[PDB]
Order: C-alpha cells, then structure tokens, then sequence
C-alpha cells in the first residue's frame, strides 16, 4: 500500500471477489482481510474531571435533560464577576473550547471552564484576586458536543451560581510504527496506565499506554487476504 | 525459476522476520527445560508439523524417530501445557 492508502483494516472481517481494498488495490481473490504492516496508530485516552463555575443565581437556566451539545447560560446583562482564587493560567482544548488551570503554586489551586460563549482572558485575571478574567457571559453559552456530563451543584448567595458538575471527553491522538517496532496490541484493545503497547529495539522511547488508551490502526505497509 | 521466488524481503520485512526466529529458539530453550526434554529434540517436532505431514521422511533414517506415534505424544504434552509456557 502507497504510503497513507487505508481504506479497510477494521473490515478484516470478510472479504469477496473485487472487494475494493485501496485506491489503487483491487480483491478478487475472494477471503478474509488481514492486517500486516502497521506505521500510523490513533490513541483516544479518556479525560474526566470535576469544574467550579459560576452562572445565573436566582434563576434556572439549565434543565437535566441536557447533556453534551446544549447552551449553559444566556443574555445576562452583564455576566462579569470577582473570583478570589488565583494561579497559573493554562487554557485547553476541545472543539469548542478553551479551559483555564490556575496553578498557583504547584498544587491544583482553581479549576475554570467556558463552553462556547464564555471568553478566557488568558492570562488576565490574578492581581488582588477579583475575578480580574473578566469573561464576558452573553446570550447563548452553549458547550461542546463532544463531552457529556450531569451532577450539577448550584449555590444560591447573591449573583452567579457556582456550579460544578462530570466533565467526561476522549480525545484522539497518533504515533509512527517504524520497521522494527512491533504492536503487542491488537483490534482497538483496551489500553492501561501500565501496559506496554507496542515495541521496537530500542527500549528507549517505545510506545508506552497511558491513562484508559483504546487502539486504531491506520498505516499499513501491506495486506493479507486469504 | 527463483523469479517466482519472491524476493521481495524489504528490509522491513526481513528485519520482522529475523527476530521472530530467535525468539522462537529462546522459546525452545524455555521448552525443553521446562520440559526436562532436549532442545534440539524440540525443534526437531516443531519442524515435521510445519513441515507438513506429506513431507515427513517414511524413513527417519528407518525409525529413528517414530515419526507416526512418539510425536503427537509430545504434541498433546505441550498443549496440554499452561498458556505462559
């Protein structure tokens, strides 16, 4: 297979008479599809943890039949308010969002995160401790479709209702399979914090599992049918 | 007529390959020891079965080996041996 030609691995499942494998490969040669020579790996590791926030007080605003995909605040004339917890700002990604860390000093010191609608001022917001990010909450503060969650915590005690809730999201990821490295792993297997995925010979730097990995395989130098 | 030979060892793939033989020899080692049997003996049956059946010498040097009955006495041996070995 060319190099990045893949189009059936996660098909080796069957295959017929001009089953059609790569662009430019054809199977008449009736059987079962068979991996053979991986190089391109993705490594989805699911990422869960807990948020403190701070929405509409004396109002509902959000109802439990919401999940991930739908809006959290709206139209509030103006939501900017003083937080009183500072660190080291550090905003993540999603495909919809930006979440700030605050290490203050070494230990997790304040967790922050805005769904759509919410602007992180990055490192604006730590002087005296007033809530200096002034994010901006307007209309319509909806959260990416890509993570669930529930369990919510509001707070009722002057402005904004601090809320913490489940953030549960995968994210994928990928590495290169030289010719000497080797998958222990098989078929999107399962994958622990200490499991050793796939190998090579030097023990320096090989593909070492980490926090609940799942396998894909993507680049193959050839395959099977038989 | 070596050209229907498939030369066709990239380094890749001789390089797999390679390894997958010493490692079957460490393994024999493991074997025979935890079997108490001998090493050379081991490979010995390992071959004929990959070696197919219709391939197997009618004369192992004329009964040398039981080539139709000591063996499989070994097979079921090593199957019937735990996983890890």
């Amino acid at each position: 297979l060319p190099p990045g030609v893949d189009a059936l691995v996660k098909d080796g499942e069957e295959v017929v008479k001009g089953q059609e494998l790569a662009p430019g490969v054809v199977s008449r040669l009736d059987g079962v599809a068979l991996y053979r020579f991986p190089r391109r790996v993705r490594v989805e590791y699911v990422k869960k943890e807990r948020a403190g926030l701070r929405l509409p007080l004396a109002a509902w605003v959000e109802k439990e039949a919401y999940k991930p995909g739908e809006i959290l605040a709206e139209l509030p004339e103006p939501y900017l308010f003083r937080a009183e917890e500072e660190g080291v700002v550090e905003l993540k990604e999603l495909e919809e969002g930006a979440f700030l860390v605050l290490r203050r000093e070494d230990e997790p010191v304040a967790t922050y995160f805005l769904p759509v609608g919410m602007t992180p001022l990055v490192v604006h917001g730590e002087i005296v401790e007033k809530g200096q990010p002034l994010a901006e909450a307007k209309g319509l503060l909806r959260m990416p479709r890509q993570v669930r969650a529930a369990q919510v915590e509001a707070e009722e005690e002057g402005e904004t209702v601090y809320l913490t809730l489940f953030l549960e999201w995968t994210e994928p990821k990928d590495y290169r399979v030289q010719p000497h490295m080797n998958v222990v792993v098989p078929e999107g297997a399962r994958v622990e914090a200490g499991d050793k995925i796939v190998a090579a010979i030097d023990p320096e730097e090989e593909v070492i599992a980490e926090a609940e990995g799942v396998v894909h395989l993507h680049e193959p130098a050839s395959i099977l049918v038989v | 007529h070596e050209i229907g030979q498939v030369p066709l060892l990239t380094l890749e793939e001789e390089v797999e390959l390679a390894r997958k033989v010493e490692e079957g020899m460490e393994a024999i080692k493991k074997l025979s020891e935890i079997t108490g049997l001998d090493p050379d003996l081991i490979r010995e049956v390992v071959r004929a079965k990959i070696l197919g059946s219709a391939r197997v010498r009618h004369i192992p040097g004329l009964k040398e080996t039981l080539d139709p009955k000591t063996v499989e006495e070994i097979d079921q041996k090593l199957k019937s041996l735990p996983k890890e070995h």
